[PDB]
């Protein structure tokens, strides 16, 4: 059994976007498909079923006006459709099967709901506020705001850095996408030796590099 | 809507000993025909959820006897007599009996440690970004256990939370600790009109706000 899943979908909020999910290795028209949703770290949320057989369909009453499920038996696949997406229906789609016969989940398919066109991100510096160094470690960082799509990479010195580095996960906000890194390395080698944060932006094709300058 | 509630959202455990997940419903999960319609499924990082267990007990297809669902009524456990590296992810349970079918808020399983201070750093806007006219103040909380800590942003001693975006690593590979972002942004103008800025978190290793602050003189 499998459940093959359609790739990656960037929806413009208020327009519209259709889902596939194909079966095989078992009697399509013998289940009811289920599609459930996972918005980002949040939890799972059952949508509705339908059975391929007539296109018969149950529907969380939550996503009424959100969702229309069809089928093709022809390819027998599953199709969902979203209409009027917001930034609110962004998340990871998932069609399953979960009854007596079996317990199958699709890879799942990832939409993000934003009006934003491929933007490079603004990339800061993040030195101390000249406030004490009674630490024997210096913590420094950049802050990569504002790029779509997801994601970025960032390295310290050119990979040179690498431990004592804290990147985090990237939060959208704002049909943005925000991330931060931190770098902690003693109090003798910064700033006597040059400490920058390598952004590369893969969609936009850049890659910028921050030197973390000592608050004048 | 049936409201399923699950405890602890984080589980601590340590590999080799067993550990014990609680699930609740609101209202009874038996069902008209005998059946009680509760499963619990298994989302390994990177993963699609996965059902481990069925009707309240039954294992599925290869779930390893580690793994044992009980219960009946409104109250439910999941048991893994001894954690492996394997079972670690997020454990969801699942009522059917109720339509529409609803998902606890899921429990993750982390591993445990001794308890570690955060090191806190707070940093001003860059004057790149106030060209632009932005001004974000960041600070991040570094290496710290439990996973539990409470950070506010005091602006000249009151707390404000007007523009705020977190982020939070997965439990370090290494050791085991837990380290947070929090980014405050305000326009240029609102930044001007503030001197001391503070990130003040609350964490069980001190009694006292563990604090970093900076101002803008
Ligand atoms: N009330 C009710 C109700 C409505 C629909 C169903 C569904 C299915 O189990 C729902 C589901 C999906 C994923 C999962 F992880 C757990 C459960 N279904 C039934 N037959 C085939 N799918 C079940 C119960």
């Amino acid at each position: 059994v499998q459940l093959q899943q359609s790739g990656a979908e960037l929806v413009r909020p208020g327009t519209s976007v259709k889902l596939s999910c194909k079966a095989s290795g078992y009697s399509f028209t013998n289940y009811w498909m289920n599609w459930l949703r996972q918005r980002p770290g949040q939890g799972l949320d059952w949508i509705g079923m339908i059975h391929p057989s007539d296109s018969e369909t149950r529907l969380n009453q939550k996503f009424k006006d959100k969702a229309t499920l069809t089928v093709d038996r022809s390819s027998s696949t599953a199709y969902i459709q979203l209409s009027s997406p917001t930034s609110e229906d962004s998340a990871v789609y998932y069609c399953a099967r979960d009854d007596y016969d079996g317990a199958f989940w699709g890879q799942g398919t990832l939409v993000t709901v934003s009006a934003a066109k491929t933007t490079p991100p603004s990339v800061y510096p993040l030195a101390p506020g000249s406030a004490a160094q009674t630490n024997s470690m210096v913590t420094l960082g950049c802050l990569v705001k504002g790029y779509f799509p997801a994601p970025v990479t960032v390295t310290w010195n050119s990979g040179s850095l690498s431990s004592g580095v804290h990147t985090f996960p990237a939060v959208l906000q704002s049909d943005l996408y925000t991330l931060s890194s931190s770098v902690t390395v003693p109090s003798s080698t910064w700033p006597s030796e040059t400490v920058t944060c390598n952004v590369a932006h893969p969609a936009s094709s850049t890659k910028v590099d921050k030197k973390i300058v000592p608050r004048d | 809507e049936l409201v399923m509630t699950q405890s602890p959202l984080t589980l601590s455990v340590t590999i080799g000993q067993p550990a014990s997940i609680s699930c609740k419903s609101s209202q009874s999960l038996l069902y008209s025909n005998g059946k009680t319609y509760l499963n619990w499924l298994l989302q390994r990082p990177g993963q699609s959820p996965k059902r481990l267990i069925y009707l309240v007990s039954k294992l599925d297809s290869g779930d390893p006897d580690r793994f044992t669902g009980s219960g009946s009524g409104t109250d439910f456990t999941l048991k893994i007599s001894r954690v492996e590296a394997e079972d670690l992810g997020i454990y969801y349970c699942v009522q059917g009996s109720h339509f529409p079918p609803t998902f606890g808020a899921g429990t993750k399983l982390e591993l445990k440690r001794a308890d570690a201070a955060p090191t806190v750093s707070i940093f001003p806007p860059s004057s790149e970004q106030l060209t632009s006219g932005g001004a974000s103040v960041v600070c991040f909380l570094n290496n710290f256990y439990p996973k539990d800590i409470n950070v506010k942003w005091k602006i000249d001693g009151s707390e404000r939370q007007n523009g705020v975006l977190n982020s939070w690593t997965d439990q370090d590979s290494k050791d085991s600790t837990y380290s947070m972002s929090s980014t405050l942004t305000l326009t240029k103008d609102e930044y001007e009109r503030h001197n001391s800025y503070t990130c003040e978190a609350t964490h069980k290793t001190s009694t006292s706000p563990i604090v970093k602050s900076f101002n803008r003189n």
